[PDB]
């Protein structure tokens, strides 16, 4: 079918929805179901027992968050399916599913399962023409306007780089660690009561990912910021109540670029960067390193780029140009690329057909995916 | 009364010359921990090494010091022979003169600073190094005949006849036990089941050793894996829960014969054999292809053998005899040949002593390493 | 830059690029051997003029008939 | 022929094309097809599975390059087919095979099986109106303009000694030995695999290559700087990391002189000229001593002509006067012969005729070279 391809990123944090012609994604709302915190008997409580999006934002404090999607894998299916129903509600998009063909952004490594299951529901319960499950660095290219180009990707779930040189991907090179931006966000919850402010509800956790969002910067050097008094910097919570975070605020997101602090038997963000490029052949390393492009919402850090630059250079060899070309939309440049893909005529001979799965079977979607 | 220390990347065999099998096997493992700034309980070691690391796996973050026969870490080195001499075997290195182990075309850097650890440190009366696969022919009584010695850091080909080895004929292939355990946690990754950590690695090589078989035909067997749940086996973890590998289970093994799997674009271990084979000269190749030893525990898999048969008659001519010797104690195979080299009255003038070494200098080791 | 100013989680007041600072025959001239400058123009001329005789000409290792010399000569 | 005949010497490392009458080749690439390793995933990548010459020397990394001929045998045909295809095409010389003649150029004392099937392909595959086959040393003389010469060709596949005295060549006095340039590569690996620096990969042989150009001196006393401790000089590989070669340096190219370090039972460079001036008639052998010629690539070593002329006085008699000439353009003379030859109206009664090829069939060609 001709009508326009919807593109949609599987953010484990946030899912971002629309069309191929758009240049920016309209509707984009956080990645989880809210059902009401205590077990709803009587009448007059919330109804429905399914709040998704903005509803849910509205009425946070009265709900329970459960994420269904964990390190760019989905744990409760039941849970996504609704998620998915929501992406094609009145709320959101506002059309019927089987009319237009859909694009999936999946992390890269991700079980066979996770893609097989994916499929199986976006054929059966919603009555896609086509389906084509792609990967989420791939497309960060695609937006930016480069070939070559190694694509570390700091998700909410999961954070990996992967290497592509002249539109050729080394899949060896490809470097996943589960540490992300949704672990950074537990870390400062802990060190919150280290400060001496508890956040033990779901709907809580949701606030201290809000408090990492607006104030936490990287320091260049962590143990100078750490001797140096903090001027403990007040933030305001949804009641009106005001918390001073002080020291908090930049060892929290510290974690990423070094894992072993907490005890996260982990490489670390500097690290899986520049082992995918030593990884990957000798005389791509140059080249792989003069284009590094950040991708994804946990390298939107204060400071985060001037940190990488000085944790790469002490790590990769002497006298190596190292460019880290951040764009200005990082959280939305996942969508952007698949929107742009979907857009070209070779994206129509890519995608698997509805009739194809049920002919071929199963292995359609697997070996079409690259 | 002399000591023979196998010095594997696996595991280090160490025991008495003269004995049937080595006395003491342990893991070459070195097991500090992911200590945070809280304060640490009683009976606490600094660094675990071997069997009390093996215990210890959960929270001690898992480092091999020597990476492809070539030892990385030198401190680490130090502390696993001292794990070896006083605590394991106990004995006194002053005492007895220590047999050591190299894979052949090592760094020259590797025996060098090997030999000056054990005078210096250690003070051994005399050191003398060998080459794995040329005690591996005496396991079996063998003058003649090549060896496949395929370890866990590496696996090498050397050709000996009549006891007069080969060495332009040596090729070295840096794929071996550790690279199939890494390529086996990446394909059941696809399956479900994720292993990332250095303790998680420990139990996928657990689940090798156990399960893992050759396939005689590869694509046949796919064929069968697909259609039947025959080949599926279930195996249980240290916690309760329990996985069902499946096709992987032959899958593994398979990257020996096509490292294409891998993705290191280089010959087999069956294509590696017959080259060396090719490389000697042509009135001894009856001899070796007569006599194919296959040596270390990478050579333990079910039916590697037939497979080893198979692949080298195809490669080699129709009319010539291609026989393998695979005999029970293939894992124990360097160190009972270690075992017989040492006890020989002949072997008591080769040894370098201590004299030998304070006029010459560490030097002297590659005039009378082989 | 219109476009980013309608989205919300966007980088505002942020270096786009942070980049590193941008840092700016032994045997042909040996005495053993005896250096030559090959003049393909001189060379032509020298060698213009000269001929080869292709009849009766077999360079293989034919046994036949004696010993052969192939090029037998010029005009 | 009005259009002017194609050049093209076949060299194992470089083949150097271009017209009859350029003083130089205008269009020389290296010998190798270069296929991508990589997995292309996506769009707007490089195009083709199949990369030739300058190409794949920007986009090496990428690619797993494969030779073709092997010491002056074309091992894979099809491979040699699309190197010759690429050399009319539009990259290099840009015209048609089927109005321009052609001039081959093959080592001295090759497989006859090789000159024949040389000739299918460029009359069957190519519609060429003739094909002259030569030897690289015949050329080597009229480049220099000299009619006396021994020419030592020293390339990268194979060297060969053809002494030449006043036009005519001696066929019985040619000598010829498969250790070249690529063999002293190739023991390089294996030396700098000893230092401690691994190039396992295709695309790393090729920086082997480079660092072997750049830094490797032949000594003039081997067994004296053998025993003297070696100035450690540092190479700068392409990625940015600086290896120490050491003793490397001097050891590798000195196989040229040594065969029995590879383990061949071969003569040496400076025993092949020797044995070729001796091999000749008793007249010659003062004019042929008096007018050595080198050629090749492989000549370009530091210290070759010190050491050689050094090597040669030793075994050649007492008193005789050896002057070893070397044109400028020592990689490139083997061409300017060619052209030189090609420019001459004797070579049209020299050429073989299609018709004359298509009667005859192979005895046509084996017939008119030498
Ligand atoms: N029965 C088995 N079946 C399959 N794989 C095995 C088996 N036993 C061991 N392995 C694997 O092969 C390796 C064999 O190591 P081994 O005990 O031979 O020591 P090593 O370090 O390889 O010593 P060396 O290089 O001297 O042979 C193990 O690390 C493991 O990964
Ligand atoms: N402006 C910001 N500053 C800091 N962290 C941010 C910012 N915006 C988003 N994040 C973090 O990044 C996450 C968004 O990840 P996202 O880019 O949506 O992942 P994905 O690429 O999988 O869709 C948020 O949940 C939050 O943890
Ligand atoms: N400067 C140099 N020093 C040493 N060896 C060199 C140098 N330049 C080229 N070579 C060697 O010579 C080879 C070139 O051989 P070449 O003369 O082109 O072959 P042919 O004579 O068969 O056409 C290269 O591949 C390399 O091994």
């Amino acid at each position: 079918i001709a009508n326009q391809p919807v593109v949609i990123d599987n953010g484990s944090g946030v899912i971002k929805a629309g069309f191929a012609g758009d240049q920016i994604p309209k509707y984009c709302f956080p990645n989880y179901v809210g059902r009401p915190k205590h077990v709803r008997v009587m009448a007059g409580a919330l109804e429905g027992d399914i709040f998704i999006g903005p509803k849910a934002e509205e009425h946070r404090g009265l709900l329970s968050i459960r994420y269904p999607m964990e390190h760019g894998i989905v744990k409760d299916w039941n849970d996504m399916e609704r998620i998915w129903q929501y992406v094609y509600s009145k709320d959101q998009l506002q059309t019927f599913s089987e009319e237009h063909p859909v694009l999936l952004t999946e992390a890269p490594l991700n079980p066979r399962k996770n893609r097989e299951r994916a499929a199986e529901v976006f054929f059966e319960t919603f009555n896609v023409p086509a389906l084509f499950i792609s990967m989420q660095a791939v497309l960060s290219l695609y937006a930016t306007g480069r070939t070559t180009g190694v694509v570390l990707d700091s998700g909410d779930g999961v954070t990996h780089a992967v290497p592509i040189y002249e539109g050729f991907a080394m899949p060896h090179s490809i470097m996943r660690i589960d540490i992300a931006g949704r672990d950074v966000s537990r870390f400062l919850r802990l060190y919150l009561r280290k400060e001496g402010y508890d956040f033990h509800s779901s709907s809580e956790f949701e606030i201290v990912k809000a408090i990492k969002e607006r104030a936490c910067y990287l320091s260049i050097n962590p143990q100078k910021d750490e001797t140096l008094e903090t001027e403990k910097a007040q933030y305001y919570l949804p009641d009106g109540s005001t918390i001073e975070i002080g020291p908090s605020r930049f060892r929290a997101p510290e974690l990423l670029f070094r894992p072993d602090l907490i005890g996260e038997e982990s490489e670390g963000i500097h690290e899986v960067l520049v082992f995918a490029i030593q990884k990957s052949d000798m005389d791509l390393r140059r080249t792989l390193f003069s284009n590094i492009v950040l991708s994804g919402g946990s390298t939107l850090f204060k400071g985060f780029g001037d940190r990488l630059l000085s944790e790469v250079k002490k790590l990769a060899p002497k006298d190596v140009k190292i460019r880290i070309s951040a764009p200005q939309e990082r959280l939305y440049s996942t969508w952007i690329g698949g929107s742009i893909l979907a857009s070209l005529d070779t994206f129509k001979k890519m995608w698997v057909s509805k009739k194809e799965y049920e002919e071929d079977g199963a292995r359609s979607i697997h070996r079409k995916t690259f | 009364a002399a000591l023979v220390v196998d010095n594997g990347s696996g595991m280090c065999k160490a025991g008495f010359a003269g004995d049937d099998a080595p006395r003491a096997v342990f893991p070459s493992i070195v097991g500090r921990p992911r200590h945070q700034g809280v304060m640490v309980g009683m009976g606490q070691k600094d660094s675990y090494v071997g069997d009390e690391a093996q215990s210890k796996r959960g929270i001690l973050t898992l480092k091999y010091p020597i990476e492809h026969g070539i030892v990385t870490n030198w401190d680490d080195m130090e502390k696993i022979w001292h794990h070896t001499f006083y605590n394991e075997l106990r004995v006194a290195p002053e005492e007895h003169p220590v047999l050591l182990t190299e894979a052949p075309l090592n760094p020259k850097a590797n025996r060098e600073k090997m030999t000056q650890i054990m005078f210096e440190t250690f003070n051994t009366p005399a050191m003398y190094v060998a080459i794995q696969a040329v005690l591996s022919l005496y396991a079996s009584g063998r003058t003649t005949g090549i060896v496949m010695d395929s370890g866990d850091g590496v696996t090498h080909t050397v050709p000996i006849y009549e006891g007069y080895a080969l060495p332009h004929a040596i090729l070295r292939l840096d794929l071996a036990g550790r690279d199939l355990t890494d390529y086996l946690m990446k394909i059941l990754t696809e399956r479900g089941y994720s292993f990332t950590t250095t303790a998680e690695r420990e139990i996928v090589r657990d689940i090798k050793e156990k399960l893992c078989y050759v396939a005689l035909d590869f694509e046949q067997e796919m064929a069968t894996a697909a259609s039947s749940s025959s080949l599926e086996k279930s195996y249980e973890l240290p916690d309760g829960q329990v996985i069902t590998i499946g096709n992987e289970r032959f899958r593994c093994p398979e990257a020996l014969f096509q490292p294409s799997f891998l993705g290191m674009e280089s010959c087999g271990i069956h294509e590696t054999t017959f080259n060396s084979i090719m490389k000697c000269d042509v009135d001894i190749r009856k001899d070796l292809y007569a006599n194919t030893v296959l040596s270390g525990g990478t050579t333990m898999y079910p039916g590697i053998a037939d497979r080893m048969q198979k692949e080298i008659t195809a490669l080699a001519p129709s009319t010539m005899k291609i026989k393998i010797i695979a005999p029970p104690e293939r894992k124990y195979s360097v160190w009972i040949g270690g075992s017989i080299l040492a006890s020989l009255s002949t072997f008591q003038q080769m040894w370098i002593s201590k004299q030998e070494y304070d006029e010459s200098g560490p030097s002297i080791v590659h005039r009378k390493c082989f | 830059d219109p476009k980013y100013a309608d989205l919300p989680g966007i980088a505002r007041n942020e270096p786009d690029v942070y980049e590193t600072s941008d840092l700016p025959l032994e045997e042909l001239t040996s005495t053993s051997v005896e250096h030559i400058i090959v003049n393909p123009n001189a060379a032509y001329d020298k060698f213009k003029d000269k001929r080869v005789g292709t009849k009766g000409l077999d360079f293989s290792d034919r046994i036949g008939k004696t010993k052969r010399t192939g090029y037998e000569s010029g005009e």
